């Protein structure tokens, strides 16, 4: 943030908005400045998240952060599967599964 | 849902003889081409391919629609058999 | 508060609207937001609750597209849960199909 | 650090010494004792259940290596650590469902 | 990438749906999410603003003679729709005053120069015979939405504010698909519905909706 | 590589108006198995609603 | 000879080549039984002027669903030095085909905390939450999980 | 009354960034505006990228060139990143050309050069070569939009050609403060900052043009109703 206040740019509109909203919720003291509040969201966890569909705030701060989050080896491309008709079985003359 | 199933569940006594009476008129139209259909050119179910709109093949979206109008008879031991899997064949052969 | 008698609120009596499009047009513009309750006149009527719940409301009016049926099978005075919920598509089952 | 290295699956430096040669196939490495060791790498090896076992080298010509030093990373080891997946930027928060 | 067609289904003058298919992945939100803001912010309509009623002092009042109370008539006031038809007119007083046993209706608001009462059967007031009613409104051109409380305007002592309905857009909704032309399949499809008071309609909303919107494109042109 | 894309015109022509029939692991009840109006979709998963 | 245009001369895809469901890696030949052509076979091929040929495509394609770029093949038969396979087998050939896995709509994800869950969408960027210095989130996990 | 026509700043740093204001504005078109211009701005404004790859003695992208630390799949990788500005305009696809050896660690400079054609990153690390190590590539990078796959667009040159990632879009980030203004009379009107970053083959203002331009272009479609 303090990276932002001084290159040309202060608090924003949607962030008072959801600030606004952060007080009634009562995460953030009422009666201080927008940076004073912004970092007790961020001691939080929680930032300000803006919904790329409209760039109107998330009514509420968010959870953001960074997860170690692996791939696991069951993948949709080993297991679609589907027949229409196929190999039998000898003696019960039912389909091979 | 199904367009129109709850007044569909009010003409039978069981939901079950629904299912049969639509299956049965379902393929009364398969084989036969429609032709002894009750509806007329509007009331058609219609798909809407690349091309443009035609006639829906799913005989049994018809046979549904067709039991909403009234226009058919649904009850045992109305006709001989055979007598109706000709009369049906002559007057819309396949 | 206690004012003059019966219990209300501040907001009950700032904001006042004669149909429920305003209400939710004041929503629109920052003026209330849906968890405020508030003085509206939905159906005859005047109601003291929350444009949220106003909102529900319309949702189940419009789309059983009986707005008369739909006003007596919800119950507004409350927040939906799961049992109101589950109590409402029974209701809605046995009344509308 | 430990599992890459039991796992016995990335490769290190049996010595010291320095790096003579490297490159996506071997690691020649010229070591005090005179002796020029070369580590080849086994790239792009096919695993029991198919996940590409490939070894990649993690140092150049002319590096000065103390004994114990990393030359090669494993799979899933990035510089010696053991890297099963990716961090990334994570949002906390229903999304319409999906 | 083909002309993207655009359709419209109209009830009559109050409500419009307009569907814009096939669009490139992401558009149908780009797009009338801001018509969504701007056909909320930017119609410009009118809308009573004040009002004046002979013995009536503050806004939480009951009137003797009149079954209604104070705000019920404020409401129904807040409801009225009117248009302006001189394109120059940007403000209107309008007068009434009857009594005995009527109810009175927006028909009964005296008539004006250019002044169009849209809904005349809207319902105002009914008064028990004793019951007077004299009463004067202020209504002018406008956009948007402004509490009562924040535009404060007074004409004389005791006239009462009331909360400011300009929009004659009522609400706005849209509802972007999922779609697919041939092999391409992830284009939008963009349905937009449109409720207005009649005073402008659906269709017209929209277009002055879009034009505000290339209007705004524009002020991209003079740098410093 | 020989299908060519008016097949799957052609197939969305084929299923109109029929159903098809999900079943879940464990067929606790009649209801481990329901249908459904089957959309198509590129990608391998299926949707469930 | 479309069919046939990623393979050597003797019956082996390329090394690298792009090989897809229906396409033959390997070529190979069997001799057909007491089913050589029947009369309703021979004779339309009587009107082909092609006469029963007395070999069948046993040839080894890609099964549905996989695919990817020849990587390597082995080709081990027997008469030629190091090998002896199983009796009554003259050649065997492996050939083993890689594929690039970018991450998929169905593929499983995970964390160390037993989180799990399928993706189920992909989002453009323009539509992934994003903070006000404008960088998009990678990873939308729901609550209702905790 | 209605607000006239507000005041057009801009701040250009370099070829990569760039701040581009907006004031007065009537409050709540902030993002009216901000917003639908950023989706633009990462989906659809043109750019360049690396299309497909042959590189000499090599047929699939699982390889490996001896002397060169870098195997394919990382070079490849690397080549992903390489930004590569046409100047002609109705220029539509490049073939670069590089060849090097001995122990040189090739960047992105050493590829050679073409008139119509700048590396806006000569310093992108390439390969690692040593004593022997041989290199001979020919890149194909193409004008192109958005996001288009190697499994997608299958260009090879040659035959042992490498189909490559295109992230043809040259945008790097949007961002786009809102802040409160006022012209004297009124209060809570909109202060539009609009952020651009850029790799340089367009530019944070050209895409900002763009941009309204095709959001100018789909309001068009608005014209002919049924
Ligand atoms: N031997 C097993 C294992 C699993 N299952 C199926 O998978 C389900 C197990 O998933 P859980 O996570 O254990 O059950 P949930 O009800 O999904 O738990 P939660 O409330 O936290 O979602 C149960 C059952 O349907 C099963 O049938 N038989």
């Amino acid at each position: 943030f303090g990276k932002r206040k001084g290159e040309g740019f202060g608090v924003d509109k949607r962030e008072v908005e959801v600030l606004r909203r952060a007080e009634k919720l009562g995460l953030v003291t009422p009666g201080k400045t927008p940076e004073e509040q912004l970092k007790e969201l961020f001691l939080q966890g929680k930032v300000v998240l803006y919904d790329g569909r409209t760039g109107e705030p998330i009514e509420g701060p968010i959870v953001v952060g960074q997860m170690f989050i692996m791939k696991l080896y069951h993948m949709v491309e080993d297991k679609m599967h589907a027949r229409s008709t196929g190999p039998y079985s000898l003696i019960t003359q039912q389909p091979l599964g | 849902a199904e367009p129109g199933i709850d007044k569909l569940f009010g003409m039978v006594d069981s939901k079950y003889r629904l299912t049969v009476v639509v299956a049965k008129r379902a393929q009364q139209l398969l084989r036969h081409g429609f032709k002894n259909t009750v509806l007329e050119p509007e009331e058609r179910p219609k798909m809407q391919t690349l091309e443009g709109l035609f006639d829906d093949p799913n005989a049994v979206t018809w046979a549904m629609k067709e039991l909403l109008t009234g226009r058919l008879v649904f009850g045992e031991n109305l006709v001989p058999e055979d007598r109706l899997q000709k009369e049906m064949e002559r007057l819309y052969p396949v | 508060i206690k004012v003059a008698g019966r219990e209300t609120s501040v907001g009950r009596l700032k904001y006042v609207f004669a149909n429920p499009d305003e209400a939710l047009l004041a929503v629109a513009h920052g003026i209330v937001d849906l968890q405020d309750v508030v003085t509206v006149r939905y159906m005859g009527k005047r109601l003291e609750t929350s444009p949220g719940r106003i909102l529900f409301a319309r949702i189940v009016a419009e789309a059983v597209e009986d707005e008369k049926v739909a006003w007596e099978l919800i119950q507004l005075d409350v927040p939906q849960e799961k049992n109101s919920l589950k109590d409402l598509v029974y209701q809605a089952f046995l009344r509308l199909g | 650090e430990r599992v890459v290295r039991d796992s016995l699956a990335a490769l290190y430096a049996e010595e010291d010494g320095e790096v003579a040669k490297v490159d996506g196939n071997r690691i020649v490495v010229r070591y005090e004792d005179g002796r020029l060791v070369e580590y080849p790498l086994r790239r792009f090896y096919r695993s029991n259940q198919g996940t590409a076992l490939d070894q990649r080298p993690r140092v150049v010509v002319g590096q000065r290596v103390r004994k114990g030093d990393l030359l090669a990373d494993g799979p899933a080891s990035e510089n010696g650590f053991l890297a099963l997946g990716q961090n990334v930027l994570v949002a906390i928060m229903p999304f319409d469902g999906y | 990438l083909k002309a993207p067609v655009f359709t419209v289904r109209t009830q009559g003058r109050e409500y419009g749906e307009f569907v814009l298919e096939p669009l490139e992945r992401g558009f149908g939100v780009t797009l009338g999410n801001p018509l969504r803001r701007i056909l909320l912010s930017s119609i410009p309509g009118t809308a009573v603003t004040s009002v004046y009623i002979e013995d009536v002092l503050h806004e939480f009042s009951t009137i003797p003679g009149v079954k209604e109370d104070v705000v019920e008539i404020i409401l129904n006031l807040k409801e009225l729709v009117v248009r302006f038809l001189n394109p120059s007119l940007q403000t209107v007083t309008l007068l009434l005053k009857a009594e005995g046993p009527k109810e009175v209706k927006a028909r009964d608001f005296l008539p004006v120069a250019d002044v169009e009462i849209m809904n005349p059967d809207l319902h105002i007031a009914t008064l028990e015979e004793g019951g007077r009613l004299n009463m004067e409104v202020r209504v002018d051109r406008g956009v948007g939405y402004v509490p009562a409380e924040k535009h404060g305007i007074k004409d004389r002592i005791n006239a009462i504010p009331v909360d400011a309905v300009f929009s004659p857009v009522r609400r706005v909704a849209f509802q972007v698909e999922d779609t697919r032309l041939g092999q391409r399949t992830d284009l939008d499809k963009l349905t937009l519905r449109i409720w207005t008071d009649g005073s402008v309609t659906p269709l017209e909303a929209l277009n002055q909706a879009v034009e505000i919107l290339r209007e705004h494109l524009t002020y991209f042109s003079n740098p410093q | 590589r020989d299908i060519k894309d008016e097949v799957w015109d052609a197939l969305e022509e084929v299923i109109h108006g029929k159903v098809v029939l999900l079943n879940r692991a464990p067929t606790l009840h009649r209801l481990g198995i329901q249908a459904f109006q089957p959309v198509l979709v590129e990608g391998q998963s299926i949707q469930l609603h | 000879e479309a069919a046939l245009r990623d393979l050597d001369e003797e019956g082996v895809v390329r090394i690298g080549a792009e090989v897809k469901p229906g396409d033959i890696l390997v070529g190979r030949t069997s001799f057909k039984g007491e089913s050589e052509p029947t009369p309703e076979e021979r004779l339309l091929r009587s009107i082909f002027g092609e006469k029963a040929r007395d070999v069948k495509d046993t040839s080894l394609r890609v099964p549905p669903g996989e695919g990817g770029i020849v990587v390597r093949t082995v080709r081990l038969r027997r008469g030629d030095p190091g090998v002896e396979l199983k009796p009554g087998v003259r050649e065997v050939v492996r050939v083993y085909v890689a594929q690039k896995r970018k991450l998929q709509v169905g593929d499983k994800l995970a964390n160390r905390h037993g989180n799990k869950g399928v993706v189920a969408k992909i989002l453009p960027v323009e539509d992934m939450p994003h903070l006000p210095d404008g960088t998009p989130v990678d990873v939308i996990l729901n609550p209702l999980g905790v």
